[PDB]
């Protein structure tokens, strides 16, 4: 909202895990602004049970890409209205972009 | 704009272990009531008491979890399975996930003791 | 009260493009809430491409848009 | 026994023929996967009759008097001359009140479903 | 000049404003000429015409499989194994290809050859893992593992299409003409 | 850059296939620009507003039918861009038909395009000439000792990348298309994210959608231009 | 009709004393019933009378003579 | 006994297997629009597809549903096809040359006609689904919605004519085919037509609905094939409505001229020279007409719902009463009242 | 260097045709309105004409 | 104006001859559209396969 920085457009989030870190986890914003044509980043940090203030109250389109950073690595977003998986299967137990579930997954599926 | 879907919960942590003991009876009511709906949905062959059953078992398991944020998450990621079940957007496979008990004995071997895990190279 | 009538719009249906489960609620006429349902094709591919080479990744990114393969390249490459 | 008699008796001959051959010759292997409805590859919750638009209701019902009103005529097409200028006079004054009926059915908007929800036209306004 | 929160390249256009929109009085074309359009059905008929121009022009198709679509030498279809001119495999097992493989389809064993060759004693691709990329035939040292112009390999069972060093043999000797022209054709290019 | 140069007739071909496709492209448009179905269908359906546009994340012909003058070819520009004349085209009204309009016009400037490629297509290498990046030509990997090396080297481990991290952009026929990629400094990425646009608009389709009756909603797919391979990852 | 009540808790587990349920019995207190067990017997109750509680009321029962002054 | 045996025999063959041939003919128009070919692999120059497909659905088995009325769904297919054959009983291929020569044929006509729409009626009360319910629900609202053009059209006709009986109303058009002087009533009808047999563009039912075809995706074997054939039959017998309401039927010209130098008096040879003069007039017409609908599916984007109840009920149907003023009023003008 | 490359001819390549061509055709459309008039007014001349005769032929039946 | 219309002699489309030619022309929507069928002489032509080009390429 600052008149000379009018980034407008949300880009993405997503999440990066660094298991070496007291906080896991680092938040990534992208931001655009068409206004100016310029682009910036913007980064804080998580761990499994300490949340981040969701922004889907500034960026409708945030909405999806908190629920996939949920979805990925277990990140929570406070205030987000409908958070839930939206990349894994039903009742997947998990979060497989961290660095320590493995490749494959613990169970696969066939017809009984 | 956005909208949530039903039986959506905004994601709050509660700042004191009360506040939260509040929510998690509340969502524990909710799956109890719920029970008999799962039952048409997901056309099971076993009774209402059994998934009341398997309810309780679940929230059982947490019942002696003491940091607070843990509990959030517990919460949290039960109000989703909560969601997930009551809108039918599970399939019976998934659901059924849930209840490995209720399917026929695998077999006359399982064993329990030393020797007999020894025979089977899983001692 | 308005109770909303609700449809799933695919997956096996040839708007919804084989993949799409698209969760409507109807009014009569008109959507009042809409939610797609996703995942349906997800493939793990960014859990993939950390166990590659850069050059072993390259073809992950042609099966992103799979009618736009070489923008996808291109985006990976640059 | 003419032949008009003869082909109407003979066509639902051939349908029910067809019908049976179907079920002489086809499989059949019903199991329970197999007898669920068909939506897209999912199954859905039973639910409460939809509730439904006034429109729907309104096409149906206002199709039987325009129906009869179309139909009232067929007498006189087949009696157009013997009434000749008299009945073309009373015809024309029947016509003209069904079109009132008409006009108010155009007017009353009555078949028209309305998109409920419509983009909000309000100024943003801010009190300094 | 000095700006504020803004710059030259964010002033708008010259003419980024639209014209207002005309109202019906203001229109060149007068009413029973646009009911003529509207009742007749004119860019309807245009349409219905450009279709029916259609039907009078030669199709596309070819009667496959007496006929075929254009092939190219650098085409990826099935896998062979190839030879020397003496007849001595070429491939000498250094296993760069397994390693290059994006999908982990090649499984390579080898060992010293009672001749004192480097050989391989196992060579596998599973068909079913490859995504057909060509990785494999780029690294080869010895122009050993190539994909041939075949696509015309369907089978009736999966356990088919897991192929071992003797098909993939088999392959190379079926097959080495075509490979010979793709490769006059395409190897100044590699 | 690429993997193999061009082959010996290729430009010839595409010149002549581009002579004709201008043609095919004016019978589409006698099928659909005037059509007063297809107007009916398109027109003032999953109408989005620019600033909503913005706020939802949208891109390409998504934000450029609501009026925005914005396409990554023109505003940071990349591989030859810049030395090319184009045109951008623009909606007004940001709904499905503005959107078809934009389509049907990006359609005539890739012609454009490739036109003045096949004209303007110039002499020397096509991958870059280090051989620590990508491979050596073959005739100098079976002559020359540090050309197998190289060779050996790249197709066994990889080339290492120098840490650091970058999100990357490109004007993708269905919008924006970005990569988010972390560099450890080894030969296999830390981490990889890909902003696929439709992603985002999928995200905004209960946005977009809403009010609408069910056939307006597949025609709001379609405007989309949705591929689910994008959409999942 | 209390003793509908009576019969729908009396049918539960953890209880030794079936002829502990008087009027005025308190289920955390003469029972011993847990808080999950307490949320089982008021959704019993409420499936039994076919009737839907409310959160607040639900959560305020805490004995039998508060479930048939609700009742 | 045995003549009217014969003549049932060949009439019905003749109509089915045009039906069967319309499915080919229906493929290979699109294919050729589309710069493809179409069937030319199943049998000679692809000439047995369409029995092919007969053959296989025949031979596949019948789904009954676990919520559905197996009755109703059995039965309904089959009275719409049963229905839709027995409108060919009237239509004639010369003077009087008909099945049935009705004095009242085009109230037959007409009703058969309205027995038209209890297929997708009955159809979605066939299983327990709600979507089923509501799509069946529209396809029947644009059905009678546009029975109600048609008749009119019927009723406008009669007015130049005077008579129910079809050989008249063709015998009349020998002076100008009724097309001439109420050619919008030729494009109102066609439009109609297409519209009556929720062909393309007026296929919401089967292309934009809850289920993904229609109130048909239940129906597999002989049902699905008894579906697919009243609505080709229809296509058919739509068209011949056109044909004898506004195409002289089968009037082509007059060949008196030609007869007086060939024959010098009545024979075999004469009638049936006649007779396969007056059928391929009637013959040409139909092709024509199929040939349209295959063309217009061809050309168009589909309507909404609401853009054809629309369509019907605030654009065509005022037109239509407007006529209904216009046109006895000239006949009063001009002192031109038909006669019995 | 740079042998057997593929290159672009030395003038160049003719300019393709990229822009919008759908020409206008047809006469306009008063002149359908007419013809469509001509041809109903037509129509209704032969249909009253034969009306007239037919009733003739009722007298002397 | 560069991108205007060209005759369609300049589009290595098939196309017809003759008196057909006179009878397109006269039945055109727009007499200057191909057909869209490759000039089969022209087209591809020689095949990949056996361009001469190949014996003298060299690595640039
Ligand atoms: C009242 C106003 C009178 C004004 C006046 O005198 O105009 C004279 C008028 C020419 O003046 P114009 O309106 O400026 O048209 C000249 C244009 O070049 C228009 O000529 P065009 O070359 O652009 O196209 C002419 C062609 C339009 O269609 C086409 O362009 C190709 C159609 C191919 C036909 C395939 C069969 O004509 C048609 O085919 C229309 C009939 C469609 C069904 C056949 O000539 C006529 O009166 C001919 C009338 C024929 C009526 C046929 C309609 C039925
Ligand atoms: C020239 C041909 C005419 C052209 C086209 C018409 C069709 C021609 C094709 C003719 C025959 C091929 C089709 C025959 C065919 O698939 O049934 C096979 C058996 O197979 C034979 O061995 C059963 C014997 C088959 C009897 C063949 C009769 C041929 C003329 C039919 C009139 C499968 O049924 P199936 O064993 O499950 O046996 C039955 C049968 O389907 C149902 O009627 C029973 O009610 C049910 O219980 C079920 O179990
Ligand atoms: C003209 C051709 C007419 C052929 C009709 C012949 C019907 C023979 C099929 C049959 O035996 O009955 C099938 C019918 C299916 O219904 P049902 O099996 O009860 O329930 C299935 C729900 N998933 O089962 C029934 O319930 C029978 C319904 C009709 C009763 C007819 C009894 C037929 C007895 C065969 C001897
Ligand atoms: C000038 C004085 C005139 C005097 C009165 C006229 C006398 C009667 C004229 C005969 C023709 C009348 C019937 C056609 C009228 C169509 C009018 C129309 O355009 O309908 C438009 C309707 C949407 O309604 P509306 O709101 O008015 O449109 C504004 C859109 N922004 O949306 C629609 O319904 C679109 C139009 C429907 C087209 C149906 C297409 C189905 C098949 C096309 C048939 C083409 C011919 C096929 C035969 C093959 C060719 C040989
Ligand atoms: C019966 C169901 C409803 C009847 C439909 C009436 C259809 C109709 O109009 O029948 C007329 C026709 C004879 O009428 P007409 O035109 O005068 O024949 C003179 C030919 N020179 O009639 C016929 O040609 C044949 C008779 C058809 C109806 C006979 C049905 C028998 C009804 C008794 C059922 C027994 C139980
Ligand atoms: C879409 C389908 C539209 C196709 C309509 C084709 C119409 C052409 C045939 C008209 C037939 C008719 O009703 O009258 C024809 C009649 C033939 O004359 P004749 O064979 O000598 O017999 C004399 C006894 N009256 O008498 C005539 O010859 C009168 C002249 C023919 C009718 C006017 C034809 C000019 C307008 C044609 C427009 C057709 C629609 C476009
Ligand atoms: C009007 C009927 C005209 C069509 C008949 C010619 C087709 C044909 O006779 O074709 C030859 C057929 C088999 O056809 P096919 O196996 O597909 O070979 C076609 C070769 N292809 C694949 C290259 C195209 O031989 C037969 O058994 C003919 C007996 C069929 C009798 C049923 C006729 C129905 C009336
Ligand atoms: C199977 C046989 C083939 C039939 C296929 C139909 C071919 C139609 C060719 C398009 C003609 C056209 O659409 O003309 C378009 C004209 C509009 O012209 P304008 O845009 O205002 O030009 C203005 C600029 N001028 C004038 C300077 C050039 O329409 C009309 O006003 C009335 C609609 C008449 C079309 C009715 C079609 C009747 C066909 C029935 C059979
Ligand atoms: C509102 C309508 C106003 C139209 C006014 C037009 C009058 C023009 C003068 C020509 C008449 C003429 O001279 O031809 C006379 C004709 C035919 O009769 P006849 O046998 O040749 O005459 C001999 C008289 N006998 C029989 C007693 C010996 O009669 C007609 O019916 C044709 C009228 C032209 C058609 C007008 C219809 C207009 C379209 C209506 C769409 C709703
Ligand atoms: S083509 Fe690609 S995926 Fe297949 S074996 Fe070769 S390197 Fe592996
Ligand atoms: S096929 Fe080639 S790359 Fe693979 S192991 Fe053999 S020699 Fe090495």
């Amino acid at each position: 909202d600052n008149t000379s920085t009018q980034y407008k457009s949300i880009i993405d989030i997503t999440a990066v895990d660094y298991p070496s870190r007291e906080n896991r986890f680092e938040v990534v914003y992208n931001f655009l602004s068409v206004r100016h044509n310029s682009r910036i980043r913007l980064k804080t940090y998580a761990t499994e049970v300490t949340p981040v203030p969701s922004i889907t109250c500034l960026y409708e389109g945030a909405n999806w890409f908190e629920r996939e950073a949920y979805d990925m690595y277990g990140v929570f977003f406070e205030g987000h209205p409908d958070l839930r998986r939206i990349m894994t299967d039903y009742g997947f137990e998990g979060h497989p972009l961290r660095k320590d579930f493995p490749l494959t997954g613990y169970t696969e599926v066939r017809w009984d | 704009a956005i909208i949530a879907t039903a039986f959506a919960e905004t994601v709050k942590f509660s700042g004191s272990k009360q506040e939260l003991q509040k929510r998690t009876l509340a969502l524990y009511r909710q799956f109890l009531r719920g029970a008999p709906t799962f039952a048409d949905l997901y056309e099971v062959q076993f009774s209402i008491p059994t998934i009341r059953t398997k309810i309780r078992q679940e929230f059982e398991r947490h019942r002696f979890v003491d940091d607070l944020s843990i509990q959030n998450v517990l919460y949290a990621k039960g109000h989703m399975e909560y969601q997930e079940c009551i809108n039918f957007w599970k399939q019976q496979a998934q659901f059924l996930k849930y209840f490995p008990e209720e399917d026929d004995i695998q077999g006359r071997h399982q064993p329990s003791n030393f020797v007999d895990k020894f025979l089977k190279n899983r001692a | 009260r308005i109770r909303a009538f609700t449809i799933n719009f695919g997956p096996q249906h040839p708007a919804a493009h084989g993949v799409l489960r698209l969760i409507l609620e109807l009014s009569g006429e008109e959507i009042i809430r809409s939610d797609p349902h996703v995942g349906l094709l997800h493939r793990g591919t960014e859990k993939l491409i950390e166990y590659k080479t850069y050059m072993q990744a390259l073809p992950y990114f042609d099966r992103l848009d799979y009618v736009s393969m070489m923008t996808n390249e291109q985006v990976f490459s640059l | 026994m003419n032949t008009f008699i003869i082909f109407i008796i003979l066509i639902p001959i051939v349908g029910f023929a067809l019908l049976a051959v179907n079920i002489l010759l086809a499989v059949y292997k019903p199991y329970n996967e197999k007898l669920g409805a068909f939506e897209c590859g999912l199954t859905s919750f039973n639910q409460t009759r939809l509730a439904f638009n006034a429109a729907f209701i309104l096409v149906a019902i206002l199709f039987l008097p325009f129906d009869l009103e179309i139909s009232t005529l067929l007498p006189y097409v087949m009696s157009i001359y013997l009434v000749s200028n008299y009945g073309f006079t009373i015809v024309l004054l029947f016509l003209l009140i069904l079109i009132i009926g008409f006009v108010y059915e155009i007017n009353t908007n009555a078949l028209k479903i309305n998109k409920h929800n419509k983009p909000n036209t309000d100024s943003l306004i801010y009190k300094l | 000049n000095i700006y504020a929160g803004g710059s030259a390249a964010a002033a708008p256009p010259a003419g980024f404003r639209i014209h207002r929109p005309a109202t019906w009085e203001e229109s060149e074309e007068g009413a029973l000429s646009k009911a003529t359009k509207y009742f007749l059905l004119a860019e309807m008929f245009r349409g219905l015409y450009v279709v029916l121009e259609q039907f009078f022009r030669a199709p596309y198709t070819i009667y496959y499989p007496f006929e075929k679509g254009p092939v190219s030498p650098r085409f990826r279809g099935e896998h062979a194994l190839r030879r020397y001119p003496s007849g001595e495999e070429r491939c000498i097992a250094c296993k760069l290809c397994e390693a290059i493989c994006p999908a982990l389809a090649i499984t390579i064993d080898a060992e010293e050859r009672i001749d004192g060759s480097r050989r391989t004693t196992k060579y596998d691709i599973d068909m079913t893992k490859c995504i057909y990329c060509g990785y494999c035939q780029e690294s080869c040292p010895v122009d050993a593992i190539v994909e041939t112009p075949n696509v015309e390999y369907a089978t009736e069972t999966r356990e088919e299409l897991l192929y071992n060093k003797e098909k993939l043999l088999a392959n190379g000797d079926k097959w080495e003409l075509e490979l010979q022209y793709a490769l006059d054709a395409d190897a100044p290019y590699r | 850059g690429v993997s193999q140069d061009l082959p010996a007739g290729l430009l010839d071909d595409i010149y002549m296939w581009a002579t004709q496709f201008g043609d095919r492209l004016d019978e589409i448009e006698e099928l659909l620009t005037d059509n007063r179905i297809w107007k009916l269908r398109t027109v003032n359906i999953g109408t989005v507003t620019a600033q909503d546009a913005l706020n939802l994340g949208l891109s390409g012909p998504m934000l450029r039918g609501s009026g925005i003058p914005f396409d990554i070819r023109k505003n940071a520009p990349y591989d030859a861009y810049d030395k090319v004349d184009f045109d951008v085209p623009v909606g007004m009204n940001g709904d499905c038909y503005d959107r078809y309009l934009i389509r049907m016009a990006e359609f005539r400037q890739s012609l454009r395009i490739i036109e003045q490629c096949c004209n303007d297509m110039p002499a020397g290498a096509v991958k870059v000439e280090d051989f620590k990046i990508n491979s050596p030509p073959r005739n100098l990997m079976k002559e020359d000792m540090e050309a197998l090396i190289h060779h050996f080297l790249l197709y066994t481990k990889g080339y290492s990348v120098p840490p650091g991290e970058t999100y990357t952009a490109i004007e993708a026929p269905k919008g924006e298309m970005g990569v988010y990629v972390v560099s450890d400094g080894s030969e296999r990425p830390y981490k990889c994210k890909i902003r696929a646009p439709g992603f985002a608009h999928l995200g905004a389709f209960d946005h977009i959608a809403r009010g609408h009756f069910l056939p307006d909603a597949v025609a709001i797919i379609g405007t989309m231009d949705l591929v689910f391979g994008e959409v999942d990852r | 009709a209390e003793k509908r009540i009576a019969a729908v808790l009396e049918s539960f587990d953890k209880i030794s004393n079936p002829a502990a349920i008087t009027p005025t019995a308190s289920f955390a207190k003469d029972l011993n019933l847990d808080s999950l067990d307490t949320v089982e017997v008021v959704v019993a109750i409420e499936e039994e009378f076919g009737i839907e509680i409310p959160d607040k009321e639900a959560d305020e029962i805490k004995s039998v003579n508060q479930a048939v002054e609700y009742i | 006994m045995i003549i009217n045996i014969v003549e049932i025999l060949i009439f019905l063959v003749c109509v089915l297997f045009s039906v069967a041939y319309l499915t080919v003919a229906e493929r290979k128009t699109l294919a050729y629009m589309q710069r493809r070919l179409g069937p030319n692999f199943v049998g000679y120059y692809g000439l047995l597809q369409a029995f092919a497909d007969a053959v296989k659905l025949l031979l596949k088995e019948i789904v009954l549903p676990k919520e559905s009325n197996y009755i109703i769904l059995v039965i309904s297919p089959l009275i719409t096809l049963i229905t839709a054959l027995i409108g060919w009983v009237v239509i004639p291929l010369g003077p009087g040359i008909t099945l049935g020569e009705l004095n009242l044929g085009i109230l037959f006509s007409l009703a058969i006609g309205s027995l038209g729409v209890f297929g997708s009626l009955l159809s979605g009360w066939s299983s327990n689904s709600k979507y089923s319910l509501l799509g069946s629900i529209r396809s029947t609202a644009q059905l009678i919605s546009y029975e109600l053009i048609l008749t009119s059209i019927f009723i406008i006709i009669i007015m130049f004519v005077s008579s129910l009986n079809i050989t008249t109303i063709i015998e009349t058009q020998r002076v100008v085919w009724y097309c001439i002087p109420l050619l919008p009533l030729l494009l109102i009808f066609f439009i109609a037509s297409v519209a009556e047999t929720a062909r393309p563009p007026f296929d919401l039912t089967e292309s934009e609905s809850e289920l993904v075809a229609g109130y048909f995706t239940e129906y597999s074997g002989s049902p699905f094939v008894f579906f697919f054939l009243a609505e080709y039959s229809n296509i058919i017998l739509i068209s011949a409505f056109n044909g004898y309401l506004l195409l002289g039927g089968y009037l082509s010209f007059n060949y008196s001229y030609l007869f007086n130098i060939l024959f010098n008096d009545y024979s075999y040879v004469s009638f049936l020279f006649e007779g396969l003069i007056n059928s391929s007039a009637y013959a040409i017409k139909l092709v024509f007409l199929m040939f349209s609908f295959i063309w217009v599916r061809a050309a168009f984007p589909r309507f909404t719902y609401d853009n054809l109840i629309n369509f019907c009920w605030i654009i065509l149907l005022p037109l239509l009463f407007g006529i209904f003023l216009i046109i006895p009023s000239t006949l009063y003008i001009f002192d031109s009242f038909p006669t019995l | 260097p740079s042998v057997g490359q593929d290159l672009p001819p030395v003038g160049g390549y003719e300019p393709v045709q990229w822009r919008r061509n759908l020409p206008a055709r047809g006469f306009r459309p008063l002149v359908y309105l007419a013809a469509l008039c001509g041809i109903c007014g037509y129509g209704f001349y032969r249909a009253l004409g034969g009306i007239q005769e037919r009733r003739e032929l009722k007298r002397e039946k | 104006l560069p991108g205007g219309p060209v005759p369609v002699f300049k589009k290595y489309t098939v196309g017809s001859k003759g008196i057909w030619e006179k009878l397109r022309v006269l039945l055109a929507i727009a007499p200057n559209r191909s057909t869209g069928n490759p000039i089969v002489p022209l087209y591809r032509v020689p095949t990949p396969g056996s361009r001469p080009e190949a014996n003298v390429y060299q690595d640039p």
